[PDB]
């Protein structure tokens, strides 16, 4: 079975689909996209799997999920309210990769002190999209960002049909 | 002396593990799980360790793994600090880049080039 890596938004902004376009262009109903991640260890022909709503994952969509990348509304206080209501899920999934989305923090809203507090909790990961500080010049070692991080992030597992270099 | 030395990611996953004391895997678990979260939970860089039971936990970011060195607290968190960098070092001289993907998929010479290079803890 070719694995998922389920995708969605719970900002009313930026969808899942447009996050899957930003993915894919690295050197209501469920769609999927076919991408091949290949690296000096493996191919993985996955799926990208954009689901709108909770409720329209399957038995056999779930089956699947070996990721999990939720995108969110940092600007207000409530901003975490709708990822949680999908932990239910994602704890039964057990996906090894979990990535939480974001434009940038808000200090007026979600900031990076309860997003991380939230990630740390979860077993997730906290990306910005568009952060606003570049790294620090004296960083020698520094983390990837944005959509650069989340493939890194994504080729940082063990998918069930790796195909080994 | 080294008790252990972790090498873990921002998600929480362990990479790598070498222990220097005996103890059920059991145990190992406990004790790695509550280190990586308390870690992880540190946003402000005010020392180079955390004070955990009678032990320094030396620790830095690279990239995005967590390098972890858990010595007594009486030891030179300035001398492991330099080991550990190190040890950052001769992974990327041979993987070319320090990756959470290498850890992965060539886990036994990330091993093989720390436990050449610690003897003993």
């Amino acid at each position: 079975g070719v694995p998922c890596a389920l995708v969605t938004s719970c900002s009313s902004v930026f969808s899942g689909d447009q996050l899957v376009q930003h993915i894919l262009g690295t050197e209501d109903a469920v769609r999927f996209y076919p991408w091949t991640i290949d690296n000096k260890y493996y191919s993985a022909d996955i799926n990208l799997c954009v689901v709108p709503n909770k409720f329209l994952v399957t038995a056999e969509i779930a089956e699947s999920v070996q990721a999990f990348v939720v995108y969110f509304d940092s600007t207000q206080k409530s901003g975490l309210d709708s990822v949680s209501s999908w932990l239910p899920l994602a704890k039964a999934w057990l996906p090894e990769v979990m990535i939480l989305v974001c434009d940038r923090v808000s200090e007026d809203g979600i900031n990076r002190q309860k997003a991380q507090e939230w990630c740390i909790k979860h077993g997730f990961e906290l990306v910005e999209l568009s952060p606003e500080e570049l790294p620090e010049e004296d960083d020698d070692f520094p983390e990837s960002t944005g959509v650069k991080r989340i493939v890194q992030a994504l080729n940082a597992n063990v998918w069930s049909n790796v195909v080994m270099k | 002396m080294i008790h252990f030395i972790l090498l873990f990611s921002r998600q929480g996953k362990l990479r790598l593990q070498k222990w220097y004391i005996t103890l059920p895997d059991k145990e190992r678990k406990k004790i790695t799980r509550e280190i990586v979260q308390i870690i992880l939970s540190r946003g402000h860089r005010t020392s180079s360790f955390v004070d955990w039971k009678e032990l320094k936990l030396v620790y830095k970011r690279y990239a995005s793994l967590y390098f972890c060195c858990a010595i007594e607290n009486q030891d030179n968190e300035l001398l492991t600090l330099e080991i550990v960098h190190r040890y950052v070092e001769l992974l990327d001289k041979y993987f070319g880049n320090v990756c959470e993907l290498d850890i992965i998929f060539n886990f036994e010479k990330a091993y093989f080039i720390l436990d050449e290079f610690i003897i003993g803890g």
